[PDB]
């Protein structure tokens, strides 16, 4: 068979373990505590925030990037992921720098989302600055009653190749 | 002290803002003093300068519509163009993940123009793809045929014109003007125009000087730029065999044995790299490649703890990351060192410079939940490695396992759906999506989704179940 | 502790001093005898400074003295004509001094003085940029110096007066000089990366005994001589190392990866081979054997100068002095310790802070998981709108942006406001106008402010949203024109009140029978009602009819709001048209098929340019000459080609959406049509306006045929079937381009159908 | 001279052709995309290199045929030389025109073919 084998390192490593046990014990579970202290911290942050794609009121968000030159396509490839229930007002709002970026229509509403379908929506992103400068660009699908958006999602814009 | 003698001194130490500034002063004080003006050039040109030897990008244009490969279908074993994807991620259809990230690794290539396009940005290159790979001195005013007549002056100016502008025309101009004043008997001024054609594109009128400048004087930088030639050439045995001649002359050589290991792991045999690494590691012990590409096959073929001794080396030498805390962090948990595991992920996210590492951080601390069980804290851990990078397809298949897990079938559907979009090249989110599908019914989705899984990992076994399961259900 | 320079007797040496190479020197200038040296440093601030170190303390600083002019390369030999005594040299700018550290000793570890006499000194008429040190030619004994100059010329003084002085060949940026023993030799690199040496009695006479051309220029050059089998010659590069032979040659090198900034070959071990030791910019010393790292350590600073000595009675401590002030006597750290953490048992984890912050925090979690007004003002009279804003709490980045519609154009998009005070009000004025032919699907607008919140965790603020929307008039798009008798096509609204005079109902337009012509020819006509009490709308276009029926339904509904009256209905019963509705979708998507049949045609053409093209690089970069074999010709016809195709998508991609809008203002009407036929609710009537109004334009993944047959196949699904066989055979909904629209038009069918037995939208 | 002419033509047409692959790579993306405006300028762009890059070579081409007729003139030279003598002495021209070619002592050179 390929059984592996161990060198020195392990029976030191393990001669260890067995000597110091408690103590391994005890930081992990310290540590542990920390992580999930954290990672709370974090999730909270970011439902305060909105900022997961992911995020009753089902949903599903990410947006594609293509393209070099100056013109970017940019897809975002929205779904609905319930048993069978649509969603009927929902609307999409970028936000971008004005100054190095030039969307036509930076706010439009969506179709109605039928549960299970990957609507693509795209929109032409178009870099101004004649120097090359890459801009995060944030994207907002949000209720028509409500002004929290329902869910969000990031671009990193890459560089223009411009002319 | 004084303003020449300071502004050198400045130079020796590197400080290169403080030299240039004493000079821009010491030139507007005479517009008749050279030394000072190259000194100027020498400080401008080495705040920026590069080895040519490690950039190469080769754009997009290079990888397609660029052919100079002379056999269209080599045998398999002497062209360019280990752990199973169960194991070791991967990033294409094979060529599994590395260490030591260099601008010079292609790590596969498109086919077409569209689908290296309709793909992300950084998925063949270190770099994002391009399509092709006052002022203190204006080009168009000097008459390079008066400067060349100078070589004190003449190897300067080139170093500034081919490092600091990026003009290879001009560049190879006063290199020609140069050479020819020299009777051609300088090895550098051949390397220089060697370095210029390579740069615009004519290899073999490149791989000439370099020839010609090996005969002159055997220099590793030489064998190093006849190696990039023949490897653009698509000609790994011929550079493998140019190596050996320079271990030959250089008998214990790091860059030579590196670059050769560089070959065989683009050939993919490691079995002669993972040899030729030890042989560097012999040589130099603290080499950050050999030690970090030894260190992740050790991890990979189950013996984390050696890989931790690998990377606790580069630790020990001072590198200070947070790609290394992180392995740091994997491999002592998967070592079993439950101590110093989380506090290395916790050095990781404090030192993630990006929101793609801080991503991928945090993908792995989900890994360190899910082993110790808790699938709350993993699940907590993906969903931050989706807000951080949106584009992480892992993370969206850990995510709906943990969802399907729960009961969520709709949500583990359309997550492995959008794995499967982002990453095609993966298998997991196929196998996936094939199973629960063919769990629930839907053996077109099922056929469909377990193709691709046979297309991503074609040596998989419970995929060849599920064909044939389907196969038969066919008839 | 492993491979770090373990610290001995350290100092930090002034007030934000500088130094350079030549400064560190590390001897016996006391002359005792015993083997112990001394470090002695000097910055080019002024002050030299001499210290016998011991394992901070006071007394270990010999002297600090202070010369007026700069400090440059201290060095320690036999610089005195009459006696073997070390002597330390102190080469200033323009100035040479020889000194003597005479050390006197008083009755406590304190009391004991040190006094350096001016043994002799020298002006320089050049500036001297650095020095060497040696027993030229064969002489013992004595040590000569050779200095630099800034400017290429070397003056050599022998150990009492100006000697001579020769001028370097072809030089500009001096380099680093040394002297070889063995060869009796000058050797320098000049600026044209040439390490050249030359025989001292050559330039005595004054050339060159030999060169070598190195890759770069050297920033040192150590000529060591403590072996007498075979001599070398180290050269340090700024980006290699090599060691030369005595005759010229590389004996090897080595190709660094980092940035040197000092060597020093000290003493060796092996047969032939010499240790060095030499220090990166990136804070670390490498030891290697000529080419092999033995050993390596992590410096505190960018080593400068480095030297190797024996400091109180413990040999090879190194001696490193940065060029900001620090120095450093070291010791390598060989203690390789275990990599476990610290058994700290007073340190415990709070629990008490740390669960309430956890309660919080998970509480958020759990319990999620179950600031401005915006107003619109459109003047009476293109017409000038006026949207206010006004805030509660202090808002930041806000963006506000206008959408009316693909006709109507706006002279102004979006504005940017920063920070605002609580209860701060803002006005911005646009005006919107028409800009083409087809009247718009709508005049309604909207007006959409994005701001952020700063807040606690988030100091960046949390983004909102929120939006107000205006309402166009007819007088932005329409004009009063003559009516016609008869149209193509026409439609009736009945209502049960008396037919209201055209006039009190669109008073804009100056009998009871109306007739409107919009920007762009195309004109409707309205009839009142003398007997029945139906009002009709004709034209030819289906289009046409949906603006002039929303304007009459809107304007009865607010005059008969304005008389008070409370029942009123807009019924229309009769038949859905559904025929002239059909024929725009239609045309639509003859209008997609076209487009990509264009798309798939140009496809190819420029596969065949990208070919030709090829074929003409390829023979470009062949040397020898060739015919053209007229692909010239052929390219320029597959470039006109492209072109003719490019033109064609563009001209189709505008009628498309010209046919687009078209189609937005016709299914307006049906789904007002539908909401009269039968009495639907707010709700059934925005659960098709949804459905059937799902894109502002065209896109080549999504299209208005699939995104509605999905919306309407679902809904039928869901909602308006019992037989699970029509559900899973006919009710199926996808999103890829049909290749005929015959499911679409059999689908909106049978919603009417299903709608008239009686049927009702839902949602679950 | 021819050398350098050629050198620096040679130069010139592969910038120019770098240029075109990268056109090639943009057009391709706009089409991909449809941007028909950007994809006809890419088009425009790549006619007039095409039509610059036609130039050069038609100059380049000429200037290789002069060439390659000089190299055929001073090979003829050295064996009409050669040819002058017969035996042993024709032999030692040849080798000593080649090595007086690739040192460019054309006086040595005409010596030698003068008298041997």
């Amino acid at each position: 068979l390929n059984v592996p084998r161990k060198t020195r390192l392990y029976v030191d490593q393990t001669l260890r373990e067995r000597e110091a046990g408690t103590a391994m014990h005890r930081t992990f579970q310290a540590d542990l505590y920390l992580l999930r202290l954290r990672a709370a911290r974090a999730y909270v942050q970011a439902l305060e925030s909105s900022l997961s794609p992911v995020s009753r009121e089902p949903l599903k968000l990410h947006a594609v990037v293509q393209g070099l030159g100056p013109t970017f396509k940019l897809t975002l490839h929205l779904q609905n992921t319930s048993t069978a229930r649509p969603i009927l007002g929902l609307v999409v709002c970028f936000l971008y720098n004005e100054v190095l970026y030039a969307l036509p229509r930076a706010f439009f509403k969506v179709p109605l989302l039928v549960p299970g379908l990957n609507y693509p929506l795209e929109t032409f992103v178009k870099s101004l600055s004649d120097k090359g400068i890459s801009d995060i660009i944030k994207v907002l699908v949000l209720r028509e009653g409500q002004s929290t958006p329902l869910l969000s999602a990031h671009i990193n814009m890459p560089m223009s190749e411009g002319l | 002290m004084e303003p020449l003698l300071l502004a050198w001194s400045y130079f020796r130490r590197r400080r290169f803002q403080l030299c240039a500034d004493l000079c821009t002063q010491m030139l507007e004080k005479s517009p008749c003093d050279q030394a000072a003006w190259i000194l100027k050039a020498r400080a401008l040109t080495e705040m920026v300068y590069v080895d040519e030897i490690d950039v190469d990008e080769e754009g997009i244009a290079e990888m397609i519509l660029d052919e100079n490969a002379i056999a269209q279908v080599p045998r398999p074993g002497t062209s360019l163009k280990g752990p199973s994807p169960a194991v070791r991620p991967v990033t294409q259809a094979g060529r599994p993940i590395t260490g030591f990230l260099r601008p010079s690794t292609q790590s596969g290539r498109p086919g077409t123009i569209e689908q290296a396009i309709k793909t992300p940005r950084t998925a063949y290159t270190a770099r994002p793809i391009a399509s092709s790979s006052g002022p203190f001195i204006n080009l168009s005013r000097l008459n390079l045929a008066k400067y060349a007549q100078k070589p004190k002056l003449a190897k300067a100016l080139f170093e500034y014109i081919f490092h600091h502008e990026n003009d290879v025309k001009t560049a190879l101009d006063l290199a020609a003007l140069s050479t020819e004043h020299s009777q051609y008997k300088d090895w550098w001024w051949k390397v220089q125009i060697g370095k210029c054609y390579y740069r615009l594109g004519l290899y073999r009128e490149a791989e000439k000087q370099f020839k010609s400048a090996l005969k002159q004087q055997e220099m590793v930088d030489t064998f190093l730029y006849l190696a990039k030639v023949y490897i653009s050439l698509d000609q790994p045995l011929t550079a493998l065999n140019l190596f050996k001649q320079g271990l030959d002359k250089f008998p214990g050589e790091v860059t030579l044995l590196c670059g050769i290991a560089r070959i065989y792991e683009e050939m993919n045999n490691i079995s002669s790299a993972t040899e030729y690494y030890k042989e560097v590691l012999k040589q130099d012990n603290t080499h950050v490649e050999a030690i970090a590409c030894i260190g992740s096959n050790h991890f990979y073929t189950d013996q984390p703890e050696v890989a931790l001794r690998f990377y606790r080396r580069l630790l020990q030498m001072g590198v200070y990351n947070c790609q290394l805390f992180n392995n740091l962090g994997l491999c002592c948990f998967y070592a079993q060192q439950y101590d110093m595991t989380l506090t290395s992920f916790e050095r990781a996210l404090s030192l993630a410079e990006n929101e793609e590492e801080v991503a991928d951080v945090w993908y792995n601390l989900g890994h360190v939940a899910v082993g110790t069980g808790d699938t709350n804290l993993a699940h907590q851990c993906f969903r931050l490695a989706l807000v951080s990078n949106n584009q992480h397809a892992e993370a969206y298949n850990n995510l709906a396992v943990l969802e399907m897990r729960r009961g969520h079938v709709e949500q583990a559907k359309a997550l492995l759906q959008t794995a499967s979009s982002l990453a095609p090249h993966m298998y997991e989110p196929h196998f996936n999506f094939a199973t629960i599908s063919d769990k629930i019914g839907d053996l077109q989705r099922s056929y469909a989704a377990a193709k691709k899984s046979e297309a991503a990992f074609p040596d998989h076994v419970d995929t060849q179940h599920l064909i044939k399961q389907l196969e038969q259900h066919f008839a | 502790s492993l491979f770090k320079a373990r610290d001995w007797w350290s100092t930090v040496l002034g007030d934000k001093e500088e130094f350079d190479q030549g400064c560190l020197c590390l001897a016996d200038v006391d002359n005792t005898g015993n083997g112990q040296d001394k470090i002695i440093v000097g910055s080019f601030m002024g002050y030299l400074r001499i210290f016998n170190p011991h394992p901070a303390q006071a007394e270990d600083l010999l002297l600090e003295v202070h010369l007026r002019d700069p400090i440059l390369q201290v060095e320690v030999g036999k610089f005195v004509s009459g006696t073997e005594m070390l002597h330390l040299a102190v080469l200033h700018s323009r100035k040479l001094c020889v000194y003597s550290v005479s050390g006197t000793l008083g009755n406590v570890e304190h009391g004991n003085q040190y006094q350096i006499k001016l043994m002799y000194e020298h002006n320089l008429q050049r500036t001297a940029c650095n020095m060497t040190y040696g027993s030229f030619g064969g002489v013992k004994g004595r040590d000569l110096i050779c200095i630099q100059s800034v400017d290429g010329m070397l003056m050599v003084f022998e150990q009492e007066s100006y000697a001579f002085g020769r001028f370097l060949p072809g030089s500009l940026l001096p380099g680093p000089l040394a002297y070889s023993s063995r060869t009796d030799s000058f050797i320098t690199v000049s600026s044209c990366h040439q390490v050249e040496s030359y025989k001292y009695q050559v330039l005595a006479f004054a050339v060159v005994d030999w060169t070598l051309n190195i890759g770069e220029q050297a920033i040192d050059i150590c000529i060591v001589s403590f072996i007498q089998s075979a001599s070398s010659v180290f050269v340090l590069g700024e980006r290699n190392f090599f060691c030369l032979k005595d005759n010229g040659q590389i004996q090897f090198m080595k190709k660094l990866d980092y940035s040197p900034s000092c060597f020093l070959p000290y003493c060796s071990v092996s047969e032939g081979t010499i240790n060095t030791l030499i220090g990166n910019h990136n804070n670390m010393l490498h030891i290697y054997q000529d080419v092999t790292l033995k050993w390596a350590t992590q410096l505190p600073h960018v080593p400068v100068a480095v030297r190797v000595g024996c400091l109180h009675d413990l040999k090879g401590v190194i001696v490193t002095l940065s060029d900001d002030g620090h120095l450093q006597c070291s010791y390598l750290g060989t203690d390789p310790s275990l990599f476990q953490a610290p058994k700290v048992e007073s340190r415990e984890l709070n629990y008490d802070e740390l669960d309430m912050e956890l309660k919080e925090l998970q509480k958020v979690i759990k319990n999620v998981n179950k600031d401005l007004k915006v107003s619109a003002m459109v003047s009476p009279n293109s017409v000038t709108v006026k949207v206010t804003l006004k805030n509660r709490v202090a808002l930041q980045k806000i963006k506000l942006s206008i959408y009316v519609q693909p006709p109507l154009v706006l002279t102004g998009d979006q504005f940017t406001f920063e920070f605002m005070a609580p209860e701060m009000t803002r006005t911005v004025g646009f005006s919107v106008y028409l800009k083409g032919s087809y009247s718009p699907p709508e005049l309604e607008g909207n007006a959409v402010v994005s701001y952020s919140r700063p807040t606690e965790r988030n100091p960046d603020g949390i983004p909102r949203v929120s939006q107000c929307k205006f309402r166009l008039p007819l007088k932005l798009v329409c004009l009063p024109g003559q009516p016609s008798k008869t149209a193509s096509h026409k439609l009736t609204i009945d209502t049960n009140k008396s037919p209201v005079s055209l006039l009190s109902l669109f008073p804009g337009f100056a009998v009871n029978v109306m007739g409107f012509r919009f920007l762009g020819g195309s004109q409707v006509t309205l009839l009142a009602s003398k007997t029945s009490q139906r009002y009709r709308i004709q034209s030819e276009q289906f289009e046409d009819l949906w603006l002039i029926t929303n304007e009459l339904i809107i304007r009865l509904q607010e005059y008969f709001e304005k008389q008070g009256i409370k029942d009123f209905t807009c019924s229309f019963s009769g038949s859905v048209p559904l025929e002239e509705y059909f024929e725009l979708i239609d045309h639509h998507f003859e209008l997609r098929i076209n487009g990509e049949k264009l798309e798939e045609l140009l496809s190819e053409r420029a596969v065949q340019f990208r070919a030709i093209q090829r074929r003409l690089l390829t023979r470009f970069k062949d040397k020898t000459p060739a015919p053209l074999q007229h692909l010239d010709t052929l390219l320029d016809g597959t470039y006109k080609q492209v072109i003719a195709l490019a033109d064609a998508v563009e001209e189709n991609q505008d009628n498309l959406f010209q046919s687009f809008t078209r189609l937005k203002s016709a299914t307006h009407l049906v789904i007002l049509l539908i909401g009269l036929w039968q009495k639907l609710s707010a709700d059934q009537i925005a659960i098709l306006e949804a459905a059937f109004l799902p894109l502002q334009q065209d896109t080549q993944e999504l299209g208005w045929e699939e995104t509605v047959d999905a919306a309407l196949s679902h809904l039928l699904k869901t909602c308006l079937s019992k037989s699970s066989k029509e559900q899973a055979l006919n009710l199926n909904s996808q999103l890829g381009i049909p290749k005929d629209t015959s499911q679409l038009k059999k689908h909106i069918t049978l919603f009417c159908d299903r709608l008239a037995k009686g049927g009702r939208l839902c949602l679950s | 001279e021819y050398h350098s002419v050629h050198q620096k033509l040679s130069a010139d047409m592969a910038d120019n052709s770098n240029l075109i692959r990268s056109l090639l790579v943009q057009a391709e993306d706009a089409r991909l995309m449809r941007d028909m405006k950007t994809m006809k300028n890419r088009y425009k762009e790549l006619y007039d290199l095409n039509k610059d890059l036609l130039n050069g070579y038609k100059i380049r081409c000429n200037n290789h045929t002069e060439l390659l007729g000089s190299l055929k003139a001073v090979n003829q030279a050295i064996q009409r030389a050669g040819h002058l003598r017969v035996g042993k002495p024709k032999n030692q021209v040849i080798t000593a025109c080649r090595d007086a070619i690739r040192s460019n002592n054309i006086n040595m050179l005409f010596r030698i073919m003068r008298v041997g």
